[PDB]
């Protein structure tokens, strides 16, 4: 127990000097993102460099302590967080080679262009361009050439860079007692504590498979309905039994199916609820939206908002010679300073993004009393679930008419409920197979089960085996289709989106049961409920102090992920889809391609 | 009449650090405890042993005033029977205290942009504080078995750290000015009254 005291004394000093450095860096970064100018960028760079150097030196120094000789788990977690800095455990030349590979690969992703086969002088980008074509157009050939182009002038250039990048990442990973650059990412899902609370990275691959196997039938029903509906538009290209072509999914990669709504409306003779004219005619401004959000949060027992929040935050576009980045973000500058940057307009979507970007500040404010290397979420996918349960609650017709935006005699029909549920499904349940497949393929390619020769034949067969999507043109071993995505070519993990979509519905069901609500779960509002707020606050007080198993048990009474709330949320949609899919084939086969 | 110098303690232009707190004695000095009021921003005024209302009739031998500046979330440590960083190494009160404390916010006077590094506090010490004493030492703290020779390094630390007060900080991080009053009755005649 002689090393425990030394570790505590070292950690106290580290905490005191990291607080100041982190605050200075955050303040500089905030000042840049509101007053874009060269000297602000220079100040931001100087502020970030000092913090990075200090962190590296402190981790190298903290390597001198043994985790086996520390018995208190609270300081042991801090030591593990500090010593885990195996991104610089490489020679200098290898590190600079990795950095230049990343920079050039991102540059090719950002700069790439495609050109019209019939209009050679017209060439388009991705953001102001091809995205609009894939989100709006209906012509088969137009989408076909856009898809094939982008693939040809992205993968052809990013293939060898990715090939040389994988081995360097594996070498980096095999220096922190990891066998690949897989479980290195799966290590965020690690817990230690009492019996029954432990969790390693090899249990994730089994839980994910069990979850997907339970999820599949609803996805099959939705896929069959979409396929049978997406034939009046292309009545010469869709096979009743086969898969769906990749260039007809309303998105460039098929990540989301939300742009297929106008072609897949159950009842197109009646619109959805949109309180935008009412807010304009009632005289609503940007400050009123945030006041309403604060009132909703305090109705459940959560605290108020700080005095500095109302004075240091940019809630509207300045509208002068001051260019800003327009993207909603909640910020934690540190030392009790919370701000929100958002361009606010009088629309429903802003009204929901407000309630999502304050459930991040209420979590941040919740764990402000914990030590420095414990002030975060629990499982990488816990901070975006607490932000999407508030938007779910504050979008219900009952909540909308309780604040004066719907008439007091408003009656909800049953067709609009089906429309809302199908629109939700096109975004939530239609992306899980994509995420699962991409993670499975990339885990396999890092492990070494897929060599370079079978690099692309495995991808396009898991596509038609799991997702149910078939390519329109054959692809040789020179293309790199996965690299034509932002997350694969910029080193971002792609597993938090699956876990967040699983956790959010468990949280919602637990809170709704705590609030004593009767009826369908999609019509649940947690307003004016102190018990639900108390339970949620009991969960949000910890951060990384305890294993995420305890954090999850503190709300749902379960130790691991579950699927039943998600399936319960989509029950009327499921029964409606089963009734509709009565004289049609539900599944798909893998022996059809629109080029044979 | 004679009044008594509480205006040079409460309205001083500069306060002391926590580990070097000032201590002032009150002489044959008729003093009133109502001038202290009318200063609205008293975020804390609570008294132990004596009642604030009937403090204008008791007479004492001498009165001690101690002034320092600490953080907002540390005021609760200035109380008998309290454990914390401030009341283990910087300022300690006995369990038999017979005075009371005054605290108020001083954000406008003590916080500046780019930081105010003129206020210090003790962070490392061997033993506890033995109520009502100060320590002003810059000796290097030794944590490991290897002796330190006046140089900071591994397991050898400098025991004084600075506050970084800025006007943007939260409510629990602005500076707070603290004045503590102590009343004692000795064998000498009681010379301070209201
Ligand atoms: C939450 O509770 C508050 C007060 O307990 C409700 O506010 C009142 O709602 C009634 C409707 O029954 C109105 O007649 C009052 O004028 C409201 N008072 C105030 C001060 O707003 C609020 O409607 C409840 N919210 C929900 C969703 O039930
Ligand atoms: C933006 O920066 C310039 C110089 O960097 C400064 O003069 C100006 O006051 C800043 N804007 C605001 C709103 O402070
Ligand atoms: C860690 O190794 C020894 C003690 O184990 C220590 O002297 C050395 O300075 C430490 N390494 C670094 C880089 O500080
Ligand atoms: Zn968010």
């Amino acid at each position: 127990s002689i090393i425990e005291e030394q570790a505590k004394t070292f950690l106290d000093k580290f905490n005191q000097e990291a607080e100041d450095l982190s605050y200075q860096s955050a303040l500089a970064s905030w000042n840049y993102n509101t007053n874009i100018t060269e000297e602000n960028a220079q100040k931001m760079n100087e502020a970030a460099a000092k913090w990075s150097a200090f962190y590296e030196e402190q981790s190298k120094l903290a390597k001198n302590y043994s985790l086996q000789e520390v018995q208190n788990l609270t300081i042991k977690r801090q030591l593990q967080a500090l010593q885990q800095s195996g991104s610089s455990a490489l020679s200098a030349d290898k590190n600079k080679q990795l950095n230049t590979i990343l920079n050039t690969m991102s540059t090719i992703y950002s700069t790439g262009k495609v050109c019209n086969p019939k209009n050679p002088q017209e060439c388009l980008l991705l953001e102001p361009g091809l995205d609009d074509i894939m989100a709006t157009s209906t012509d088969y050939n137009e989408r076909l050439w856009a898809w094939e182009g982008w693939r040809a002038e992205v993968g052809k250039q990013l293939r060898p860079l990715y090939e040389e990048y994988v081995v360097l990442k594996n070498e980096m990973a095999r220096a922190n007692n990891y066998e690949d650059y897989g479980d290195y990412w799966r290590g965020d899902y690690e817990a230690e504590g009492a019996d029954g609370y432990n969790y390693n990275g090899n249990q994730l691959i089994e839980d994910v498979e069990r979850t997907f196997k339970e999820i599949k039938p609803l996805y099959e029903q939705l896929h069959a309905y979409v396929r049978t509906k997406l034939m009046n538009t292309y009545p010469s290209y869709i096979s009743p039994t086969g898969c769906l072509p990749a260039h007809l999914l309303g998105d460039m990669w098929g990540r989301f199916w939300t742009n297929l709504y106008p072609l897949t409306v159950p009842f197109g003779q009646k619109p959805n609820i949109d309180v935008t004219d009412a807010m304009v005619n009632q005289g609503w401004n940007a400050e009123r939206i945030f006041k309403e959000a604060e009132k909703f949060f305090v109705s459940v027992g959560l605290p108020y908002m700080t005095q500095g929040f109302w004075e240091n935050s940019m809630l509207t576009d300045p509208g002068d010679d001051r260019k800003v980045v327009c993207h909603p973000t909640a910020w934690d500058l540190g030392k009790g300073d919370f701000r929100i940057k958002m361009c606010t307009k009088v629309t429903m979507d802003n009204f929901l993004t407000a309630h999502h970007e304050m459930g991040h500040i209420q979590y941040d404010m919740a764990y402000a009393t914990q030590p420095f290397l414990l002030r975060n979420g629990a499982n990488e996918g816990f901070h975006e679930a607490v932000g999407e349960i508030m938007s779910l609650s504050a979008a219900t017709p009952e909540h909308l008419k309780s604040i004066g935006l719907l008439p007091s005699d408003f009656q909800e029909d049953n067709e609009t409920e089906i429309n809302f549920l199908l629109k939700q499904a096109l975004t939530i349940v239609g992306t899980l197979p994509f995420t699962y497949m991409l993670e499975k393929w990339r885990w396999m390619v890092f492990k070494g089960d897929i060599p370079k020769e079978q690099w692309m034949e495995k991808w396009w067969e898991m596509k038609r085996e799991i997702v149910g999507v078939v390519e329109p043109l054959p692809h040789d071993e020179t293309y790199c289709d996965p690299a034509a995505l932002f997350h694969v070519s910029n080193d971002y993990s792609f597993i938090r989106y699956y876990t967040r979509t699983i956790y959010q519905f468990q949280f919602q069901e637990a809170l709704c049961q705590a609030a004593k609500h009767d009826g369908p779960l999609h019509k649940c509002d947690i307003s004016n409920s102190t018990e639900a707020g108390q339970k949620l606050l009991n969960m949000l007080r910890l951060g990384k102090s305890e294993p995420w198993t305890l954090a999850l048990e503190n709300v749902v009474g379960a130790r691991n992920m579950d699927v039943r709330p998600l399936l319960n949320y989509f029950e009327p949609l499921s029964v409606w889809l089963k009734e509709q899919n009565k004289n049609s084939f539900v599944g798909w086969n893998t022996d059809w391609s629109p080029y044979a | 009449t004679n009044l008594c110098p509480f205006d040079e303690v409460f309205n001083a232009t500069r306060f002391a650090s926590v580990y070097a707190w000032n201590r002032k004695r009150i002489s044959n000095c008729v003093a009133d405890y109502s001038v202290l009021y009318n200063f609205a921003p008293f975020f804390t005024f609570k008294c132990y042993g004596v009642s604030p209302t009937k403090l204008n009739d008791l007479c004492f031998t001498n009165v001690y005033a101690d002034s320092f500046v600490i953080r907002g979330n540390e005021v609760r440590q200035i109380a008998p029977g309290q454990t914390g960083n401030i009341a283990d190494y910087n300022y300690k009160l006995p369990d038999d205290f017979t005075g009371c404390v005054i605290a108020w916010n001083s954000n406008k006077l003590d916080s500046k942009v780019s930081g105010n590094y003129n206020y210090l506090y003790r962070l490392f010490r061997k033993s506890n504080l033995k109520p009502f004493e100060r320590d002003i030492s810059t000796e290097i703290y030794q944590a490991g078995n290897k002796p330190c020779n006046g140089v900071a390094g591994f397991n050898c630390y400098f025991p004084l750290r600075s506050y970084g007060f800025r006007p943007t900080y939260g409510v629990g991080h602005q500076p707070y000015r603290v004045v503590v009053l102590s009343f004692e009755l000795l064998h000498a005649p009681a010379t301070v009254c209201g």
